[PDB]
Order: C-alpha cells, then sequence, then structure tokens
C-alpha cells in the first residue's frame, strides 16, 4: 500500500469499499465517493497526475473487468467534476439568506447533471443530500417570520419526522448525551423521586448504564464536597493573622492532606482561581 | 443503517467544540450543526460518536471541567474505559485540560486548528496600548458581542465569561496553561510535540489558508483576521500553523480556512482540497488501526 498512499496515509487503510452486484457490475453507493475522496486527499501532498496514477494502479490490482472500466470511467468524470465546481458564480443578495444557500446548492446539482445520471447522482450523493436539504429546509422554516415560534417548532418536528427512519435513529443517537442532560436537569428542577430518574435513565441508557451513572453522581458529590469543605479551611487560613508563607504552608499542608495525587492538585487550582475571584464554582451547567 | 466498519474504533469518538453561536430552537447550535456531516458520516462508517456541548465562551479550565464530566458520563454510558478526544479551535486546550487531570480516561488527543501557542487575534482584542488598532479591536469585539446579544436568553444557558475565554487563547494565557498542561505541546516554536506520553497518543492537523471559496460568507471576515494573525498569512485565518502543531501533525497545510476544518459553511471549500468528512473518516481509521 506504500505505492498507493501519500506520506500522511502511511498509517491507514484504503477506504475503497466498492460494492459489486450479483453479476460483477459496480453498484454506486455512498462509499464509492469515499473511495475517490480517499485518493483525492493526496492532492496537496501530490500533484494531480500522481493522484491519478495511484488511483488507477490501485483499482487495477484490486478489481478486474467489467467493473474496473466503469470505476475509472466514473473516476475521470468525477475529477473533471471536482474542477468544474469552480464554475459557480456568487449571486448578488444578502449572503446570509436561505434563498442563497439553496441557489448555491442548485448550481452544484446542475453541474452534477453534466457528469452523472439520476442513478449515479443518487448513489454518490443521495445520503449526504438528505441531510443537506434537511439543514437548508430548517433555515427557511426559521427565517419564515410569518410563523409563531410555537408553530416553527411544530414544523421543525414535522420536518424531522419526514426523514428516512435511519437518520432519525442516528441523530437521536448523536444527541442522546443532550437528551440525558435535558431530562436530568428538568426532572431535578422540581425535585422528582430517585425512582422517576431511575426509570427515565433505564429508558434512555438502560440499567447497566443507569447504575454506573448513579455511581458517578456519588463520585461527583464527594469531589464537590471535598473542594467545598477545602476552600472553607483555606479561607480560614487566609483570614488568619499569619504571614503569607505561613498561610501558604498551612494551605499546602491542607492540600496534601486531602489531595494527594498531582492530578487532584491541578483540578483544585481550577476551583481555587474561580473562588478567589468570586465566581460560581463549576459543578453544574 | 451503518454500511462499514471503517471508523469502528475500540474507544468512543468524542468531539469537543469551542467558539460558537446562540442556541435557538434549531437542533445542535454548537453540536451536530458544528461538525457539518462529519459525525453522522463517522456514525455510518461503524464509529461510536459523541458530541460534547460545553460553554462556548469561558476559560479553558471551566470548559475543561464541563467537558470532563460529560466524558465520565460517556464512559459510564458506553462502558468503555477510555475515550478518543477530538477538539477544534478552543476545543484543543479544552481536551488537554481533561487529558491533564484524567490521563487514565483519555486514549487519544486530536486537535484541529487549536491555538496552543495562542492566537494573535486574541491578544489584539485585549489590547489597550495600540490606540489605532485597539480601536478597531474594541469595536470588532463590541460587534461580535452584539451578534450573540441578538440571541438573548440562551435555552441551553452556559456560564458566559468571554473575557476569560479571550485571556485563555492569548499568547500569555496559552503559555500559562501550557506550563500546567504541557503534555503534547512543543518546546520549539514551530516543531511537533510528543507523539505519546502517559500512554496517550496525540495528533494535530490544521489548515494554513484564509480564502478557500469566495461563496463562503465568512472568507471575507477570515481574510481580515488573517492579517492580524500573520501578515504573511501562514494560518487558517485565526490560528497560525505553528500554534496548531501538537503531538504528531498528520498534515498542516490543508487548503482549509478555520471553518473549512469543521466543513463550514455548509461544505463550501477550495476547488481542489481534501474533504473534511473523509479526512476525519481517515483519521478515525488510524485510531482504530492503533487499537484506540
Ligand atoms: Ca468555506
Ligand atoms: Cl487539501
Amino acid at each position: 500500500e506504500n505505492t498507493y498512499l501519500s506520506k500522511s496515509q502511511q498509517d491507514t487503510q484504503v477506504n475503497c469499499q466498492l460494492k459489486i452486484n450479483s453479476s460483477q457490475h459496480l453498484v454506486v453507493n455512498s462509499q464509492t465517493r469515499d473511495c475517490f475522496e480517499y485518493f483525492i486527499t493526496q492532492y496537496g501532498e501530490s500533484n494531480l497526475q500522481k493522484v491519478k496514477t495511484h488511483f488507477e494502479k490501485f483499482i487495477q490490482d484490486q478489481y478486474l473487468e467489467p467493473a474496473r472500466s466503469q470505476i475509472i470511467d466514473l473516476w475521470t468524470r468525477y475529477l473533471k467534476y471536482r474542477e468544474q465546481l469552480a464554475q459557480i458564480q456568487p449571486s448578488q443578495s444578502k449572503q446570509q439568506d436561505q434563498n442563497y444557500f439553496q441557489k448555491v446548492f442548485n448550481s452544484i446539482q446542475d453541474i452534477r447533471k453534466r457528469f452523472f445520471s439520476a442513478s449515479e447522482i443518487e448513489g454518490l450523493f443521495s445520503t449526504e443530500d438528505i441531510y443537506q436539504n434537511y439543514t437548508l429546509d430548517r433555515m427557511k422554516i426559521l427565517e419564515d417570520s410569518s410563523l409563531s415560534e410555537i408553530e416553527k417548532a411544530k414544523k421543525l418536528k414535522e420536518r424531522f419526522e419526514q426523514l428516512p427512519e435511519d437518520w432519525q435513529e442516528n441523530l437521536q443517537e448523536l444527541s442522546k448525551l443532550d437528551d440525558l442532560h435535558t431530562l436530568t436537569k428538568q426532572i431535578k428542577a422540581r425535585n422528582g423521586s430517585a425512582e422517576e430518574l431511575r426509570q427515565m435513565r433505564t429508558a434512555l441508557v438502560g440499567a447497566e448504564a443507569t447504575q454506573r451513572l448513579e455511581t458517578l453522581d456519588i463520585q461527583r458529590n464527594a469531589w464537590q464536597q471535598r473542594v467545598t469543605g477545602y476552600l472553607n479551611q483555606r479561607d480560614e487560613v487566609l483570614h488568619s493573622n499569619m504571614s503569607d508563607s505561613a498561610k501558604k504552608q498551612a494551605i499546602q499542608q491542607l492540600r496534601q492532606q486531602q489531595f494527594s495525587s498531582s492530578q487532584e492538585q491541578l483540578r483544585l487550582r481550577t476551583f481555587e482561581t474561580v473562588h478567589d475571584q468570586g465566581g460560581e464554582l463549576p459543578f453544574n451547567y | 443503517f451503518v454500511y462499514s466498519t471503517y471508523a469502528q474504533t475500540k474507544y468512543p469518538l468524542v468531539f469537543n467544540h469551542g467558539m460558537a453561536g446562540f442556541n435557538r430552537v434549531g437542533t445542535d447550535t454548537l453540536g451536530l450543526d458544528y461538525w457539518y456531516q462529519i459525525l453522522p458520516d463517522l456514525a455510518r462508517n461503524g464509529g461510536n460518536v459523541w458530541a460534547t456541548r460545553v460553554s462556548p465562551f469561558n476559560s479553558t479550565e471551566v470548559r475543561g471541567e464541563q467537558l470532563a464530566q460529560q466524558v465520565e458520563e460517556i464512559i459510564a454510558i458506553t462502558g468503555k474505559p477510555k475515550v478518543n478526544l477530538i477538539g477544534h479551535s478552543h476545543g484543543g486546550p479544552t481536551i488537554r485540560y481533561v487529558a491533564g487531570i484524567m490521563p487514565e480516561k483519555v486514549a487519544s488527543l486530536t486537535t484541529i486548528g487549536a491555538p496552543h501557542k495562542g492566537s494573535p487575534m486574541a491578544d489584539v482584542i485585549l489590547n489597550v496600548e495600540g490606540t489605532p488598532l485597539s480601536g478597531l479591536a474594541t469595536l470588532v469585539n463590541w460587534f461580535s458581542a452584539a451578534i450573540t446579544w441578538a440571541g438573548g436568553l440562551d435555552p441551553n444557558s452556559y456560564p458566559h465569561d468571554s473575557l476569560a475565554g479571550a485571556h485563555s487563547l492569548s499568547t500569555q494565557g496559552s503559555a500559562q496553561f501550557n506550563a500546567q498542561f504541557p503534555m503534547g505541546v512543543p518546546t520549539t516554536s514551530c516543531g511537533e510535540g510528543a507523539y505519546q506520553e502517559k500512554g496517550i497518543y496525540m495528533y494535530s492537523f490544521s489548515g494554513n489558508k484564509a480564502l478557500t471559496n469566495p461563496l463562503d460568507p465568512f472568507d471575507i471576515a477570515l481574510t481580515g483576521s488573517s492579517l492580524v494573525v500573520d501578515p504573511f498569512g501562514d494560518n487558517d485565518g485565526l490560528v497560525s500553523r505553528c500554534s496548531a502543531k501538537f503531538g504528531k501533525t498528520i498534515r498542516d497545510d490543508y487548503n482549509w480556512n478555520h471553518l473549512d476544518e469543521v466543513n463550514q459553511v455548509m461544505g463550501i471549500r477550495a476547488i481542489l482540497a481534501a474533504d473534511p468528512v473523509s479526512v476525519y473518516r481517515q483519521h478515525a481509521n488510524r485510531l482504530k488501526l492503533q487499537g484506540l
């Protein structure tokens, strides 16, 4: 692979996961793109020729006929695509308006129809497109200032539900951490029972996690109270009729009697600095 | 719905942001809508991705404390011992904070366009002596302020302390912070850092360009600051190439601006430049291949 990769890839695998059909015909999927992009990355380290050399030499040694042909064919039409993406001129308008981003996207769509067919366009981009359109759409639903926020929120939820289920599950997975905070902070802002919290957790993460989460709560309580009770003793030493070196020594001694490892000694500084300046200590946000 | 196992690492992929906007009823103001299609991508490629939502504007230390806890939460939810931290811009020092206080929970640190050696732009804002510049500085600051002021009450209200944030990305602040969390930071002005310390792998890759594609509404702005960052412009527009080197530099010359690094805006970038999404999917492969 040292013959195909650039100096920066000398520590990776080749992303070319090209799906062949039940008759050895390249089926264009989202990965087909990833494959090209993989080599394209070499540009900037390589010249445009080497980027072709490498790619061709790789496909030759991996796949045969007929797919081979189709591959290089589509590759050529993809490169000439990359270059022909410079043929999109900036339209005159408030460069921070959807009707802009939309057009800027349209311009590309039209270029794609210059090098690919519906089927190929679908195979190479569809996936990404879904999200792009999802993102664009939201913008217009937010910029539509003829709707109440309560309505916008509704349209957002409705638009979300229109995505292919996959995306919903994935996004919900990528937002799980936030969902946890949301409910943890809501349920606790009105003093719910430990059981309610337990169910809420058991629901979103499961028993196994719930338990370690409970384990964490405790560890934080501890840490928190240690610092709490620590700064109190530090303040007493600060407001004492002693000398600087004596206060620093007393403090040091208190710090070594509660915070042994170098690690805790760092974190402490964080709270120290915040406290000394009358800021709220960072435990909950 | 995941098609391949190309970015399936052992330990989860955790992304920390920094320096973002007001959280309106969008979805992920400073979350998923920060890393344009990188996350879902790495997700379909078999990875286990978790985005962290820390205070956008605050000291490296406070953000660090915030992040850390989420890290623990994640370790608890995943059941995996260590995590792979990937921070962009201010997220860089923010993951370093966690690395410094919980090296047992950190498998790898990856910083993209991080102002480790500080950012000249940060200094300028704070200047008082330099009356003419200071003018444009205070001014610009007031605007950047106004823009977030336009948001108002943030639903996800994070302790907002911009001054400290600025002081944390300054040439002095970053030095002060380095002196305490020097793991991965170079001793030479523009060399690399340690590849590995305390059993933690460290990687940094950044861009050295301002103007990438004039359709990016922000290139105009980034070009402005690029001159503040460096006259000869060896920067992504905010963070010089030197201040972004940390541990092993995968590559520090992408035709990316400070936002192209996160695939912004909407995926607009130079004509022939590597796709952020694929660069990330490629790094994610290397961590897997490192048994991380
Ligand atoms: Ca751009
Ligand atoms: Cl590039």
